[PDB]
């Protein structure tokens, strides 16, 4: 949901701010390359014939295989205010937005650019050696700060308030300590263009003026942007967000040049093997990975025993599965990093027993568990001994005189999102004590 | 004529049972019981008898694994 | 740490544990070895090459921890070296192969511990010259550091016979251990027994490389053997006495199982009964050949306040004859009080413990040291199952939920009548009897086991079926084991704590158990043991199925769990079986009226 809580964030932006987006022609060749491929064919078939189209025309050229898709496209076309639909004369006019339109042909053409594909010094160095160590060097002190052991190189002090201020490692003042929330094992979960988007969405969230579309149209020229080479040091707000993202590592400055690094194009996309860990019923882990930071992170819900070159071993104890659960971490997260270490041998030997199985019958008189559940199901049994209750405590009514006024206040609680029991037997509900007060109202009417 | 303000948890009849140990180790916490599924308790004991759970699923189980 | 080795950031709780230190060597993919430096817990590759090669001697000089998969978990310990140098196998070679074959260079801890692992072998040896055991060494050397202890009383001197079995620990201390090698045809004072056996019997490769353990000299070595069940134990142990080739005997804790190895003897061997001979609780006549066999029981040792005169001279007898070689059979229970007195009384020229499982409920196992020795030989559970030697068994856990008015009636029951509490749940009784509706469905054999007595009686009355306890008539007992082989119409029974041993039943397929003690391991793998030996398992589409009736919310949860971890290590993990379906399916559910649920533990108040 990427891409979509991107467009999400767009479509918050409203229109008139979106319209000042499309000015550029950077910015508008980022959100090309965000909208879908049959929005990307609408856009490109307009761009050089300026010729306003019925709707119906489209439905023509549409075939009904791909019509979910195309209204899909046409939906986030419409909301993110950059198509323009209007039924003059009595047929829906399109139009695709002008700036963006004519920034798209700036940007195809080659012509009026402002340097939006960036303001160049020209004046390169080496990226190998100098930007992309620097690089590994800062997010290597970073991502063991998220993991938790000590570090000398913290964070800056604004992302540190990033971190406070956010539900991501919540800086817990009163033990004094970052502390991982669930929040934010799925942040150390996601992708690292994925965790890229998460940080510049709260950063985004939080900051305020540090001009919106300053925000905005520095970042897309910054996916935009190449590596190794040196840059005029733009805005006032976009300069000191420069100077901050200097700060993270993202960057080589020298104080009017800057070297971005492998990041940027990391930002603008992605890019037996490694990270292919053997399950085993012994719970044994031979891993087929190893960095300082694959011990660091596996050490939060594995006993460790040993490191060699790319086989980290050790064992699993439901001592350190309670660990992790009690660190607020998901089972379904500890699954799901199971999934994204799987291995070759055993999903192999899992493909042809599965389809040895299919051919039978898909039922199979057992539960579904792909992988070999002799070390996932015992977990996984253990993991569904985790949570197993449910707790309300608060306000609470009984014994009504009808199973319909029972129903109709249940059901519009459940509406307004404020009920968390009921039991249609004993006609018993619970409700939150913040919807308390609007059961009560809609009780009396 | 009786509406009065307690905790509801849905529960068990095993864990019913591990609450009336509650009572008996020690006793007048717990207030009163409407089925296997709904007990009422002390709303201001609740956590008290939340860490009490959680040191009666550790004598449960205790899982040592040293 | 023979390196520099600045530390990780979480190698903190690399607690000495950080082996990154010493190098990886360029000829880490084709040898197997990494070495821990401090444990000396040893890494074998299984899909590395010489693996196979190299396998062997990490079970002749480390002990195998474990063996799974893809990577097995081996460790060097003092016994095993002692093995090693007892076969002969010196510490320059050694080093040089397991270097050779040694991803990393070797920990000068681990080498010290080899070399530390150098005994006086050859240079201690005890002589029995005819009951009397001269304590000869092969040199004077001996005698100088021997003398240096005081605690006993080329060279022999007078040692109290019985005091030899300490004194064999007191020497394991003082590190000069005693061999036993025998040279029976060098002892031609010694009557031999010729007998030899039919081509038709078929020895298998790890049988012919038990039989090359103590033979790798010739001498008779004597030593441990322990080998799963079904495996042609009795087999092996004949090949043994049929290529020593003196006067021996057989000793087993029982009267059955004697009788019927008895039989099994003198079925495949070429030795007529007239040389042998039997000893127990009802009969006692004994051959008069000057070699031969006396198959007998500890039964006839272990009491000795109230025998029979009748008794008292056989065991005279035996006593006045000395014999060549011992068979001690199910050795897990001999280091008790009145039972490792048969080693003391019998003196025989060589020894050799033998058992299903060497685990018991502490480490009395460690008294074999100074008892009946190293250990020979052993073999791999997983290796014998899939290449069909044994059975390969599906082995399942079933919790049964654990009743409301039972629980707590469990809560308030004092802790060891608690037991039969938690055991009694009706929804146990609901359970097996749709699992044995489903299995007799599905036609198998059903086997169930209990440690209460009165409770297997009850389950197999309110099944309408056949009881099996330790305190029942035999001729009722053959009775019902001749319906149950010989009638095709009855085929479930229910055992108890008499008949997880002491009878021959590979027939077994299908086990459940609801009881035992609190941490019978041994007896529990005793009890897999009767389904181990399922020969049909060469097959495809067999597998053997094991069950365990345990209720939930229970502290039987942990005993089961510490019980069951023995057979885990053995290679056995345990399936979940917590809801199934068909529990409703069944029509009838025994005592599924909760009134019949009140009755029934009103029977156990009342009782109770
Ligand atoms: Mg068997």
């Amino acid at each position: 949901s990427l891409k979509h809580s991107v467009t999400q964030y767009l479509e918050e932006i409203p229109q008139q701010v979106q319209n000042r987006l499309y000015t550029s022609p950077a910015t508008c060749l980022a959100i090309y390359r965000i909208l879908p491929p049959l929005a990307k064919f609408f856009i490109m078939a307009m761009v050089f014939n300026e010729n306003e189209v019925p709707l119906l025309d489209l439905d023509k050229w549409v075939n009904s295989n791909g019509k979910l898709q195309f209204q899909n496209a046409i939906k986030s076309m419409k909301s993110l205010h950059l198509l323009i639909p209007n039924k003059s004369s009595g047929t829906l006019m399109i139009n695709l937005n002008p700036t963006f339109k004519i920034s798209l042909r700036n940007a195809l053409t080659g012509g009026e650019v402002q340097n939006s594909f960036g303001v160049v010094v020209e004046e390169n160095v080496v990226s190998l050696d100098l930007l992309d160590e620097y690089s590994a060097n800062k997010w290597e002190t970073i991502l063991h700060f998220m993991v938790g052991t000590p570090l000398a190189k913290i964070p800056s002090e604004k992302v540190l308030n990033l971190l406070k201020h956010s539900k991501l490692m919540e800086e817990v003042n009163s033990t004094g300590e970052f502390k991982i929330t669930n929040e934010g094992f799925q942040f150390l979960l996601q992708e690292i263009n994925s965790q890229l988007w998460t940080l510049l969405l709260q950063y985004l969230k939080m900051i305020e003026t540090m001009d919106l579309v300053d925000v905005l149209h520095f970042i897309f020229m910054l996916g935009a942007l190449e590596v190794g080479k040196a840059y005029k040091i733009l805005s006032e707000t976009q300069r000191i967000m420069l100077q901050d993202m200097r700060d993270y590592g993202l960057v080589f400055q020298k104080h009017s040049i800057f070297y971005p690094t492998k990041l940027a194009l990391m930002l603008t996309s992605d890019t037996i093997p490694d990270g292919s860990l053997i399950v085993e019923t012994n719970f044994k882990i031979y891993s087929y990975s190893n960095s300082p930071l694959q011990i660091a992170v596996l050490s939060l819900f594995v006993h460790l025993k040993a490191r060699f070159v790319n086989m980290v071993l050790g064992q699993i104890t439901r001592e350190s599965i309670r660990r992790a659960l009690t660190n607020g971490i998901t089972a379904d997260q500890i699954i799901a990093y199971l999934e994204t270490h799987a291995h070759p041998q055993m999903r192999r030997l899992a493909e042809e027993k599965l389809e040895k199985k299919l051919e039978l019958d898909p039922n199979c008189k057992e539960p579904l568990q792909v992988l070999p559940p002799t070390v996932v199901d015992q977990i996984r049994l253990w993991q569904l001994e985790l949570d197993r209750v449910i707790t309300y405590e608060g306000s609470l009514y009984s014994d009504f005189e009808t199973s319909q006024e029972y129903n109709l206040l249940s059901k519009y609680a459940q509406d307004i999102g404020v009920l968390l029991w009921k039991d249609d037997k004993k006609k018993k509900f619970f409700i939150s004590k913040e919807g308390n007060s609007q059961v009560l109202d809609f009780a009396k009417r | 004529a009786r509406a009065r303000k307690g905790a509801l948890v849905q529960c068990d009849p095993s864990i019913k049972a591990l609450i009336l140990q509650i009572d008996a180790k020690m006793s007048d916490i717990v207030l009163e019981e409407l089925d296997d599924t709904h007990l009422l308790v002390n709303p201001s004991k609740v956590e008290f008898v939340k860490h009490e759970l959680n040191r009666l699923l550790s004598k449960n189980i205790y899982n040592p694994m040293d | 740490i023979p390196a520099d080795f600045v530390p990780d950031s979480v190698s903190g709780m690399f607690r000495s544990h950080d082996f990154s230190y010493l190098r990886l060597r360029p000829d880490h993919a084709s040898r197997p070895l990494w070495i821990s430096p401090s444990d000396g817990r040893i890494i074998l590759e299984s899909f590395s090459p010489l693996a196979e090669q190299a396998q062997d001697f990490l079970v002749t000089i480390a002990e195998p921890i474990s063996r799974p998969s893809h990577i097995h978990e081996y460790k060097i310990t003092a016994y095993s070296l002692y093995a090693a140098v007892s076969v002969g196998l010196e510490t320059d070679d050694i080093i040089s192969v397991l270097d050779r074959l040694s991803k990393v260079p070797v920990a000068e801890s681990i080498i010290n511990f080899i070399k530390g692992a150098t005994i006086s072998y050859g240079k201690v040896k005890l002589v029995i010259k005819h009951n009397r055991y001269f304590v000869e060494t092969t040199q004077a050397d001996i005698l100088q550091m021997l003398l240096n202890d005081s605690v006993i009383g080329v060279h022999s001197f007078e040692i109290a016979n019985e005091s030899v079995e300490v004194v064999k620990k007191r020497c394991q201390e003082i590190d000069y251990p005693v061999l036993e090698e025998y040279d029976f045809r060098n002892d031609h004072r010694n009557p031999d027994l010729d007998i030899d056996l039919k081509p038709s019997t078929q020895i298998r490769p790890y049988q012919e490389k038990s039989l090359s353990k103590m033979f790798g000299n010739g001498r008779a070595r004597s030593g441990i053997i322990v080998l799963p069940c079904g495996a042609g134990k009795t087999l092996v142990g004949i090949t043994a006495a049929c290529t020593i080739k003196k006067s021996v005997i057989v000793l087993c804790t029982s009267s059955v199982s004697v009788m019927q190895w008895r039989q099994q003897f003198l079925q495949w061997c070429t030795l007529q009964p007239e040389n042998c001979a039997v000893f127990t609780s009802d009969n006692k006549e004994m051959f008069q050949t000057e070699s031969g066999l006396v198959v007998s029981t500890y039964s006839m040792v272990a009491n000795t306040r109230n025998r029979s005169h009748d008794s008292q001279k056989v065991m005279d007898f035996l006593t006045g004859r000395e014999w060549g070689f011992i068979i001690l059979d199910e050795v897990h229970v001999v280091p008790a009080a009145m039972f490792r007195r048969v080693v003391s009384t019998i003196a025989a020229h060589a020894k050799l413990g033998l058992t299903a499982t060497l685990v018991r409920e502490d480490d009395k196992i460690g008294d074999l040291n100074f008892l009946i020795g190293p250990k020979l030989y052993e073999a791999n559970w997983m290796e014998l199952s899939q290449k069909g030697h044994i059975a390969n068994v599906q082995c399942a856990e079933v919790w049964c939920p654990m009743t409301a008015e039972f629980y707590q009636e469990y809560l308030r029951e004092t802790a060891r009548k608690r037991m039969l509490l938690y055991i009694m749940n009706p929804t146990k009784f609901q359970a097996c009897q749709f699992l044995i509706q489903y299995h007799e469905r599905r036609g198998d054999k059903i086997i169930v086991f209990s440690d209460n007595v009165y409770a297997l009686q009850e389950y197999a009355l309110k099944m309408g079926k056949p009881f099996i306890y330790g305190s029942t008539p035999q001729q009722e007992r053959m009775n019902i084991l001749q319906n149950f082989q010989y009638n095709d119409q009855i085929n479930t029974i229910f055992l108890s704590k008499v008949g997880d041993t002491s009878i021959d039943l590979p027939e077994a397929t299908c086990l459940i158990q609801i009881s035992s003690h609190y941490g019978s391991r041994r007896q529990e793998a005793q009890r897999l043991g009767r389904i181990l030996r399922a020969k049909r398992r060469n097959d495809e589409g067999f597998n053997a199925f094991f069950y365990s009736l345990v209720s939930k919310d229970t502290q039987e949860m942990y005993y089961s769990t510490k019980r069951q971890a023995f057979l885990v290590d053995q290679g056995y993990a345990f399936k979940v079986i917590t809801h199934l379906h068909g529990m409703e399916n069944i029509p009838n559910l025994a005592y599924a009226s909760p009134r019949e649920r009140r009755e029934l533990l009103q029977e156990v108040l009342l009782k109770n």
